[PDB]
């Protein structure tokens, strides 16, 4: 996921940011539910396809 | 387990993160340090899911 | 505002702009002279803020002699009118007043139109070619567009 | 730094003088010429890191969206900056940190 | 630009508008232009100089007085937006902020449920704002 | 993407030394690719030199125009490429 | 390498239009105004960016 | 005081759409317009 903002994924992460949840790492399963920073990334992935 | 494994991924990413920032990262043939950075981010955590 | 002049091609590397109802691309010099500020040292103090950038003057060097030879007002408002698709015959007597309307209004109508404010013109245009060195000098990221 | 004659305000260029066998700056306008300090003319850096560290700024610290560290400044030794990788945007850059001491301001690394 | 700031929080500019301060570029923008999309958040208390610090602005007595309709000597949505509680922020402003994705994260916590989902650790920074 | 797939002989194939070798005789590498600073001077003088940097370099090796030319090549660029002056 | 150029212009003393001939010498920087009708010729100095309406222009201005 | 539950930020929400509604930035937007645009291009 690219810095669409300036130097991070989302305004709810701190600047330069290179983290497995910053650039679109969903850790929880379907079953567990995504949490709201997840939810949008899952939502860009599947927009593209 | 499950949970465990994706810990120990995201600790990994730590140190590769840590690595590339102390100049102590390998470089991979044909490509630029933030490439390589990048690529061997993503194997780590296709492996781990 | 466009920077011609590829990675080692394209030899002086100059910066012509675009102006409404003018057919031909004219040089930024030229166009600050025909605002009524023309030695070289004041065009600079307006667009460059950090006299130690080299890499940043550099770039300006060949702009200043591709307008070298456009030493005052006059002779630059005349050349602007002989581009803006006007009517053939229209002499240097009157030429400069009808490029003074196409500089006062349609150029960055957004900041004034009235008379006596051009100050606020000289000023923005160069900003405008700071803004357009950062990006070229790799100092700032090109424009997202989506954003 | 490249200059403009006191009193025309236009550009002075480089010319040798050949008689006394010197270097001058010459105008272009007028017939005022001086000395020149300095016989480099010209660089072209290459393999260049102008403006890595370059954008210092006073109010830096007073982003909330900057991360922060504990970083010992070697100035005051004060346990409060924030930091950033390089704001350089070639595609070659290097991602190590620079922090910021907000109180003196000095840029360092953790090499 | 705290100034400003104060004005757009107690109504003495028109809450619509946009208070942009880029520091990195040194440049300072505002926005009274027609047609930007903005959204509601509520405001956290960001000033080293209250015990308030650290918390979210707006209080049960707010919410009580919303129940109710008036103030204890119409009392609705843009009430609070002249009280200091909640701003709007556009695209532009949005760029500039920190933003906690429920009140629960403004403070840490002191679970192992393997049927509920994990909460991110946010270990890159040490403190957030 | 254009791409050449350039199979070496047998003898060769089989010692990593000498595919090296080979490597560095194919690859293209311009004047550009060396050089990290080029600069004029003013060097009236043609025996001898106002930069105190290259006093000693150009006293010692001697024992037309007055600009000189002066460009400087990459220590590690030219070590990894295998280039002596 | 010169410029031999036709243009829409009329001549200021002829008065037949589209018989302007402009002859742009760059390497020495001298623009040459021809009638095809009438024969006279006009000529003055040009830059590198001139084109025949820089030196019809100083034409109109040379007679009046 | 105390902390703002899940149930409180619901409150919040319905005085906005108490006030607003779904499709407010179109009526106000055409109010704008007859109030005074019309006037200003005249
Ligand atoms: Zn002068
Ligand atoms: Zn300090
Ligand atoms: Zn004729």
């Amino acid at each position: 996921i690219a810095f669409g903002f300036a130097d991070r994924s989302l305004p709810h992460f701190t600047k330069d940011d290179f983290s497995p949840e910053s650039k679109g790492f969903v850790e929880n399963s379907y079953l567990r539910g995504l949490t709201p920073q997840e939810f949008f990334f899952h939502a860009m992935a599947g927009r593209e396809g | 387990e499950i949970t465990h494994a994706i810990s120990s991924a995201k600790e990994q990413v730590q140190e590769i993160i840590y690595k590339a920032q102390h100049n102590e990262l390998e470089l991979k043939p044909g490509m630029t340090l933030r490439e390589s950075f990048e690529g061997e981010v993503s194997r780590t955590l296709n492996d781990a899911r | 505002i466009k920077l011609y002049g590829r990675e080692d091609k394209g030899t002086g590397r100059t910066i012509k702009a675009t102006l409404p109802y003018v057919k031909q691309d004219i040089p930024i010099v030229i166009v600050f002279r025909a605002l009524g500020v023309v030695p070289d040292g004041e065009i600079l103090q307006h667009i460059c803020y950090d006299e130690n950038d080299w890499q940043m003057l550099e770039m300006l060097k060949p702009c200043i002699e591709e307008g070298f030879v456009i030493q005052d007002k006059e002779v630059a408002l005349d050349f602007i009118g002989r581009r803006g698709s006007a009517a053939l015959g229209i002499r240097r007597e009157k030429r400069i007043q009808y490029a003074k309307d196409i500089l006062q209004k349609e150029l960055l109508p957004h900041i004034t139109q009235e008379e006596g404010f051009e100050t606020r013109k000289t000023f923005f245009l160069g900003y405008m070619v700071n803004r357009l060195l950062l990006c070229a000098l790799e100092r700032k990221d090109q424009d997202d567009r989506d954003h | 730094s490249f200059r403009f004659c006191l009193e025309c305000n236009n550009m002075l260029y480089p010319k040798e003088d050949k008689e006394n066998q010197r270097l001058l700056y010459s105008c272009r306008n007028c017939d005022y010429t001086e000395l020149a300090e300095d016989p480099k003319v010209y660089r072209h850096e290459l393999i260049t890191n102008i403006g890595e560290t370059a954008g210092i700024v006073d109010d830096i610290g007073q982003d909330p969206t900057l991360p922060r560290s504990d970083k010992e400044c070697p100035e005051c030794h004060s346990r409060d900056c924030v930091f950033f990788q390089s704001q350089q945007r070639r595609k070659d850059t290097n991602m190590t940190l620079f922090y910021v001491c907000l109180n003196c301001k000095k840029t360092f690394r953790d090499e | 630009v705290s100034t400003m700031r104060d004005l757009r929080r107690s109504g003495a500019i028109s809450p619509e508008v946009s208070i942009i301060r880029d520091i990195r570029e040194r440049e300072f923008k505002i926005f009274t232009d027609v047609g930007r999309v903005y959204r509601p958040l509520f405001i956290v208390e960001d000033d080293e100089s209250k015990d308030n610090k650290g918390e979210l602005r707006i209080t049960k007595e707010h919410i009580r007085k919303i129940q109710q309709g008036y103030d204890d000597d119409v009392y609705g949505w843009s009430s609070l937006v002249t009280s200091g509680v909640i701003e709007y922020v556009d695209g532009e402003e949005e760029e500039t902020i920190m933003i906690a994705m429920t009140p629960e994260d403004l403070q840490t916590r002191s679970l192992n449920d393997t049927a509920k989902r994990i909460k991110p650790e946010m270990s890159t920074s040490s403190h957030h704002t | 993407t254009p791409a050449l797939t350039v199979y070496l002989d047998r003898e060769i194939a089989l010692d990593i030394e000498k595919a090296k070798v080979i490597q560095s005789s194919i690859e293209y590498t311009t004047l550009k690719n060396v050089t990290s600073a080029t600069e004029i001077y003013y060097d009236p003088d043609p025996t001898s030199t106002v930069i105190e940097e290259d006093f000693d370099t150009v006293e010692a090796y001697f024992s037309q125009s007055p600009w000189l030319l002066r460009l400087e090549l990459d220590r590690a660029r030219m070590l990894d490429k295998q280039l002596t002056m | 390498i010169k410029q031999k150029l036709e243009t829409q212009f009329t001549c200021l003393f002829c008065n037949h239009d589209n018989s302007v001939v402009c002859t742009l010498d760059k390497k020495n920087s001298i623009g040459l105004l021809e009638c095809k009708k009438c024969n006279l010729s006009f000529q003055a100095p040009i830059n590198s960016l001139s084109q025949p309406i820089d030196i019809y222009s100083d034409w109109i201005d040379a007679c009046e | 005081d105390d902390t703002i539950t899940t149930e409180d930020c619901w409150t919040v929400i319905s005085a906005f759409f108490e006030e607003k509604g779904l499709v407010s930035q179109q009526l106000d937007s055409f109010d704008e317009f007859m109030e005074t645009s019309i006037q200003d291009l005249v």
